[PDB]
């Protein structure tokens, strides 16, 4: 019932910054998490960073600690992810999954279609 | 009579943070409302009386406000040693004492998935009478993990105890176990043990196994 | 110094007695009101009884209210909590704290000054010796990686008890998990360490746990399955 | 021609003998001899200033004498120090006010009298610079290659004065500024009284329902909670501070906890009883200070109402004039008759200033 917005994607040189926005269809994430994942070509998929609700915290992966940074408007229902300092081994398609319940446990069944993000 | 909820129930920081720790209060207690420091193990120590005012021995980093019925607690330059439980006491009497549930303020890191492991039960404990299987998240941060036990498709909840660590100092992670006991005879009625573990850094449940 | 001493804090049956003193040195008791603040294991703190021994005037909560008795000594300088009919949920870590009269600024400095703390066990269980079971690793685990192991610590009433891995000489990876109190009263403690997989078949590992209240030293050697 | 002459006599006159007689008010009158009204002295001067060079700029103006081009510039800067000088202390006494209904008592040990005399050097300072900027190289032969020569012509505001320099320097920076500023402060004030005005009425108005909840009880479950909120409400109330005012709340509060003891112990009677010896510690003490503390906050709070109306018909006075330099600037045509009444009304805010003493302060119609 639930549908991901995604937006941004799309080409960008090493050292750029691009910026992701997930948008959620028929429920608020206000009191949720939003998570952001990563599909790397030939691996797995992988945890890039959560954003817990309020000011709750931002918790973020081992690879783009201090690169990355992921922050909500809960009013507009959309989650961001400020995207800095890009390397050319992050040629990846960035997911977006809501959790499901409140005490943080990493209920993902809302999965979005995916945007990718290339980079030379 | 008088509740101190105390809005930060878990708190994530590092070292220079500036933290703050909300306290309410269910009425008017004026001025009277105090902040405590327990590390674990130890005894609480006052940090700030009167919701403004320093206690003498205690850094200037803290610092308390109040705005009406709703109190603060500010550390503006976090330290290594800060990392304790902080408690909001309101102290209008000296009966109507009453406590905050307590804000636990915890390293920050980066997010590892845990690692998990399933063991069955050994033969010296399936001859003593009963059969405890026991599940392993190794080195997993934030704490916040949920461990299922599916035996044959079935959740089998209201007989698993979990234990978990401190944070750890080397690499400020967390472990956790969780045991699922049985009698023998519960035991051998089923085939296959299941444990399905949950976590914000896995995209997908990781679920060890075992059969008999 | 200024300080306080808990004592008379230790291990009693349900529906039993107990009795705390709360030794003064740096002060006087009728100077200042003598509090008791406990903390349940896992749990906050909560506030339980008072004294002022300048007035005689005692408090306590709604939980401990007509079994918790409290009085105090002026010439001992010591305050005494008289438990009486104990029950599962009285067992917490015992506070003993001082707080001003009014007015001033005694007063609101709120229990600024504790006392170490003393444990109470209320629990019907007896000293049981522990029951240790290894935790073997898989055969068929991952292979090239970090393969972990531990021993199962499962029954012994009394909470102290230490697991060392190869006599102290292995410390790296080793989770010793805090115990849980089970239905039946007694306490179950996991002690896991990882080791790499190549290790696994070449250097034995032995749980050394220590029961001092039992007087057990159980030497369990962890085999692969 | 002759209706601007007689008519900025008449303002002239009624501000220099106004604000003499405000100077002399001030001056006999010990009562009003505080860092305000040295304030109000300031801007009094300052008012007499504009009177004495407004008298001889109008009617020269109006019959074209030839004076030299740095002589008109001169007289025209120097009623810009005046005017700003006036400003800066309608500042000075916002400040002073927002700092002493803020600080009641940090204020008047930190403000020395000779601290006051350098907040006016200051002040007038500030004014010089700020008002002599266009002679400092700012004036028409700046920028102007028409006027950048010439010499003894008849002066003129449009001749002299760079409009440039009105619109943004003078009315943006130091007009516009400092007004937005001070009705910020006038607001502040006018909340923190009010809440303070609240408060002291909501720590009475619960030591007064629960003496009441109290004289009618049977349980000693509803007596407790009326005293917690009495030394919730007598514990805020003895922070609105010599020595005698805190001693009523110890006393007050220890009240309060003679008779919390006694509801502890489920004595209904007898807690209702020391409950009513809360009265005699209540008329005699908190009577007395809540009344003068009362008092205190409505006079602080008509005292800057009284202010402020000075500086709405200061905002009343220069805004008009400052919406018609803004035309002048953005290239568009005023009326002559317009900007006449511009300038008179301008020149009227000279003239309000003695009149609004009179109507708002009492010790300033009897003297
Ligand atoms: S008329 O010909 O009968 C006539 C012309 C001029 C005057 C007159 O009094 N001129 C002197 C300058 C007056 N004046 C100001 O005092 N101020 C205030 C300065 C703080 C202004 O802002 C003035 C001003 N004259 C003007 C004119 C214009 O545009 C034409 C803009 C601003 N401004 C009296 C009678």
């Amino acid at each position: 019932q639930v549908q991901l917005q995604e937006s941004g994607g799309g080409l960008v040189q090493p050292g750029g910054s691009l910026r992701l926005s997930c948008a959620a269809s028929g429920r608020t994430i206000s009191r949720y998490a939003m998570s952001w994942f990563r599909q790397a070509p030939g691996k797995e998929r992988e945890f890039v960073a959560v954003a817990r609700r309020s000011g709750d915290g931002a918790f973020y992966a081992d690879s783009v600690q201090g690169r990355f940074t992921v922050s909500r408007d809960d009013a507009k229902n959309t989650v961001y992810l400020q995207m800095n300092s890009l390397k050319p081994e992050d040629t990846a398609v960035y997911y977006c999954a809501i959790d499901s319940d409140t005490f943080y446990s990493g209920s993902y069944d809302y999965w979005g279609q995916g945007t990718q993000v290339t980079v030379s | 009579d008088i509740q101190m909820t105390q809005s930060p129930s878990s708190l994530s920081a590092s070292v220079g943070d500036r933290v703050t720790i909300t306290c309410r209060a269910s009425q008017s207690v004026s001025s009277a409302v105090a902040w405590y420091q327990q590390k674990p193990g130890k005894a609480p120590k006052l940090l700030i009386y009167s919701a403004s005012s320093l206690y003498s021995g205690v850094p200037s980093r803290f610092s308390g406000s109040r705005s009406g019925t709703d109190f603060t607690l500010t550390i503006s330059s976090l330290q290594p040693e800060d990392f304790a439980t902080y408690y909001c006491q309101q102290y209008l009497y000296y009966s109507l004492v009453t406590f905050g549930q307590g804000t636990k303020v915890e390293i920050k890191r980066t997010v590892a998935a845990p690692s998990v492991f399933i063991f069955p039960p050994s033969d010296s404990q399936l001859k003593s009478g009963t059969a405890s299987v026991v599940c392993l998240l190794n080195n997993f941060y934030p704490r916040e993990a949920k461990v299922q036990w599916k035996v044959d498709n079935a959740l089998q909840s209201g007989n698993s105890q979990e234990s978990v660590t401190e944070q750890d100092s080397k690499d400020s992670t967390y472990s956790l176990s969780s045991t699922l006991t049985l009698s023998k005879a519960d035991y051998e009625k089923h085939k296959v043990y299941a444990c399905e573990v949950t976590h914000q850094g896995l995209s997908s449940p990781v679920t060890k196994s075992f059969n008999r | 110094e200024v300080q306080l001493v808990e004592s008379g804090g230790g291990l009693v049956q349900p529906g039993g007695s107990l009795r705390l003193s709360c030794a003064a040195s740096g002060f006087n008791v009728v100077d200042f009101s003598l509090h008791w603040v406990r903390q349940a294991p896992g749990k906050g703190l909560e506030w339980v009884a008072y004294i002022s021994s300048s007035s005689g005037s005692t408090s306590y909560a709604d939980s401990v209210k007509g079994r918790f008795t409290i009085s105090a000594d002026t010439s001992k300088n010591t305050a005494y909590l008289q438990m009486n009919s104990l029950r599962a949920e009285d067992t917490a870590v015992y506070y003993c704290a001082r707080w001003g009269y009014w007015p001033g600024e005694p007063w609101w400095k709120a229990f600024d000054y504790w006392g170490q703390g003393t444990l109470v066990t209320v629990s019907s269980a007896s000293t049981k010796g522990p029951s240790v079971f290894p935790l073997a690793p898989s055969s068929k685990s991952t292979s090239g990686g970090t393969a972990a192991l531990g021993c199962l610590v499962k029954d012994y009433f009394p909470e102290p008890v230490t697991v060392s891995w190869n006599s102290g000489a292995l410390t790296s990876g080793v989770h010793t998990f805090p115990a849980v109190l089970q239905s039946s009263g007694l306490y179950s403690l996991s002690s896991v360490v990882t080791v790499p997989s190549s290790s696994l078949g070449t250097q034995t590992y032995i749980c050394n746990v220590n029961h001092k209240p039992s007087n057990t030293k159980v030497d369990k050697k962890v085999e692969p399955k | 021609n002759v209706t601007y002459i007689t008519m900025e006599i008449f303002i002239g006159l009624c501000a220099i003998v106004g604000n003499v007689l405000v100077i002399c008010v001030v001056k006999l009158n010990p009562s009003l001899q505080t860092t305000t009204f040295y304030f109000i002295v300031s801007l009094a001067l300052a008012d007499i200033a504009v009177g004495v060079l407004v008298m001889p700029l109008a009617i020269v103006v109006s019959l074209g004498i030839t004076i030299h081009f740095y002589s008109c510039l001169f007289m025209t800067c120097l009623l810009l120090i005046f005017t700003h000088a006036r400003i800066m202390s309608l500042l000075a006494i916002a400040v002073d006010r927002y700092l002493r209904v803020k600080l009641t008592v940090r204020y008047k040990r930190v403000t020395t009298h000779r601290r006051i005399w350098l907040a006016l050097g200051l002040c007038w300072l500030v004014s010089f610079l700020v008002g002599l900027t266009p002679m400092f190289g700012w004036n028409m032969k700046l920028t102007s290659e028409y006027h950048r020569a010439v010499t003894f012509l008849s002066c003129q505001f449009v001749s002299v004065m760079r409009m440039d320099y009105m619109v943004y320097f003078s009315f943006l920076t130091w007009i516009f500024i400092p007004l937005v500023v001070m009705c910020a402060i006038y607001l502040d004030i006018f909340y923190i009284i009010r809440n303070k005005l609240a408060d002291l009425e909501d720590n009475w108005e619960t030591l007064n329902d629960n003496l009441k909840v109290i004289e009618k009880a049977d349980n000693a479950a509803q007596v407790k909670d009326a005293l917690t909120k009495m030394r919730a409400a007598a514990l805020d109330a003895q922070k609105a501070t010599m020595k005698d005012f805190r001693h009523g709340f110890d006393i007050l509060v220890g009240q309060i906890d003679d008779a919390l003891k006694l509801a502890n112990e489920g004595k209904v009677k007898e807690a209702q009883a020391a409950a009513e010896q809360l009265k005699t510690t209540r008329n005699a003490y908190i009577q007395k200070y809540l009344e003068r503390a009362r008092s205190t906050l409505q006079r602080e709070f008509k005292t800057a109402k009284s202010l402020f109306l000075v500086l709405f018909l200061f905002a009343l006075s220069w805004l008009p004039l400052s919406i018609i330099n803004c035309i002048i600037y953005f290239n568009g045509e005023v009326p002559q008759l317009v900007l006449y009444m511009g300038i008179l009304l301008s020149h009227a805010n000279s003239m309000m200033n003695p009149i609004v003493y009179a109507y708002k302060i009492k010790k300033f119609k009897e003297t």
